[PDB]
């Protein structure tokens, strides 16, 4: 099978310059077309170029042309990308998509083969830690608890519940970028009205870019 | 360049019906090369359709795609619950390369009335200098509704940022979170903090109130 595993999540300071790999395991590497795909949050894909790496036949998109320049390492089967002048703009999962094989290994030109992506936020916040702040059920069937994770960059953090033990009912918002550079989001629970007296509920909020592990308890008013 | 427009928006389906999705392109495609990728929230695209008419290895025999020059379709012959996600187009031209923005296929269900929540800003927060004012409508159906905050019933406008959940996997439901950030001393200002909602599941808008320290 083949596989595609990228590099870690980035944070850059604009007119900066980026770099993400992408390592390929299984198939053919020298001879199939790697890619590089963006998309922005809750927007469309957008292909930047791709290469072949037999003859480092290299292919941009217009709009990266002179911005974006795609190499290949043939002897660890790795594709690179790296970008320079990044703006907010170019805040996105960067994506590495090699294109499929046909009848004998014949290319399909269609990206078939992806990799897990890899998160480039540009932007000159720096990065802060969140507060996690309890959202406390109200003195009232069901009731709704949760934890509010505020004022943290970059992305992303991970909210559980009891440390895993609590998936039923939660909902965990996706985070909005405040008026400043900060992000914020909420996790809720709803959970039986009775049990708020003889059952805890914690909230494990982990933030790896400031490595922050922050465990709130959320108790009644 | 071309540009890949798909339609509809967001189709709303249940599990055994057929779904045809439209992807037009702004001048004439080269020799059949379009191709359909499915992509579910927090993973990357699956190859769906390559070449106008080629089904990917493994996709399922139930996903076929047609089309010629500027207009191309993708049809789900018997929708599946794994088959409600994301569907782009895309036009593999030469030295250039598009997408559409996307079609959505969420599961129908009957609609429901979201379950209203108010959260005060907690003291750990004010001693902070800030306050957030929490507005939660739990699992409802369809996604558009409508939240107003009020301070001591007055509208507010510009304060307040919310945020929806992809449709749960289980039931349907979306859920919404609206926050409403205002300084320390506007919140120790006022005393009455409703938030309003209006959903197709409410016959009357339903108000979530409190007053300030109680
Ligand atoms: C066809 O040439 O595939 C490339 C292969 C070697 O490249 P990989 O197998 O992809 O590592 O044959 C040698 O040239
Ligand atoms: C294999 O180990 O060597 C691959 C070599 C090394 O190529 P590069 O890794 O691209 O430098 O390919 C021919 O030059």
């Amino acid at each position: 099978k083949v596989q595609l595993v990228q590099s870690g999540a980035e944070l850059k300071k604009p007119w900066s310059s980026v770099r993400v790999s992408c390592k390929a395991s299984g198939g053919s590497f020298s001879s199939y077309a790697f890619n590089w795909v963006r998309q922005a949050p809750g927007q469309r894909l957008e292909w930047l170029g791709g290469i072949v790496p037999l003859v480092s036949s290299t292919n941009y998109a217009q709009r990266f042309r002179g911005r974006v320049t795609i190499s290949a390492d043939r002897s660890t089967s790795t594709v690179y990308l790296e970008m320079t002048g990044l703006t907010s703009a170019d805040t996105a999962v960067y994506f590495c998509a090699r294109e499929g094989e046909g009848w004998f290994g014949r290319p399909l030109r269609a990206f078939e083969f992806w990799g897990q992506g890899t998160l480039v936020t540009v932007s000159t916040a720096s990065t802060k830690g969140p507060s996690v702040f309890p959202l406390a059920p109200s003195s009232k069937g069901t009731a709704a608890l949760g934890c509010l994770v505020k004022d943290y960059f970059p992305e992303p953090v991970t909210v559980s519940w009891n440390s895993g033990a609590l998936t039923s009912g939660v909902h965990t918002f996706p985070a909005v970028l405040q008026s400043s550079g900060l992000y914020s989001l909420s996790s809720v629970v709803t959970v039986p009205s009775s049990s708020l007296g003889t059952q805890t509920y914690i909230c494990n909020v982990n933030h790896k870019p400031s490595n922050t592990k922050v465990d709130k308890k959320v108790e009644p008013k | 360049e071309i540009v890949l427009t798909q339609s509809p928006g967001t189709f709303a389906l249940s599990p055994g019906e057929r779904a045809t999705l439209s992807c037009r392109a702004s001048q004439s495609v080269s020799g059949g090369a379009l191709a359909w990728y499915q992509q579910k929230a927090g993973q990357a695209p699956r190859l769906l359709i390559y070449g106008t008419s080629g089904r990917a290895t493994g996709v399922p025999g139930r996903f076929s795609g047609s089309g010629s020059e500027t207009d191309f379709s993708l049809t789900i012959s018997r929708l599946e619950p794994e088959d409600f996600a994301v569907y782009y187009c895309q036009q593999y031209g030469t030295s250039q390369s598009t997408f559409g923005q996307g079609t959505r296929l969420e599961t129908r269900r009957t609609v429901a009335a979201p379950s209203v929540f108010i959260f005060p800003p907690s003291d750990e927060q004010l001693k902070s200098g800030t306050a957030s004012v929490v507005c939660l409508l739990n699992n409802f159906y369809p996604r558009e509704a409508k939240v107003q905050w009020k301070v001591d019933n007055a509208l507010q406008s510009g304060n307040s940022q919310e945020s929806v959940t992809e449709q749960d996997s289980k039931d349907s439901t979306y859920s919404l979170s609206s926050t409403l950030t205002l300084s320390k001393a506007d919140y120790e200002k006022h005393k009455v903090y409703a938030c309003e909602v209006t959903h197709q599941g409410l016959s009357s808008p339903v108000t979530k109130s409190f007053n300030r320290g109680e």
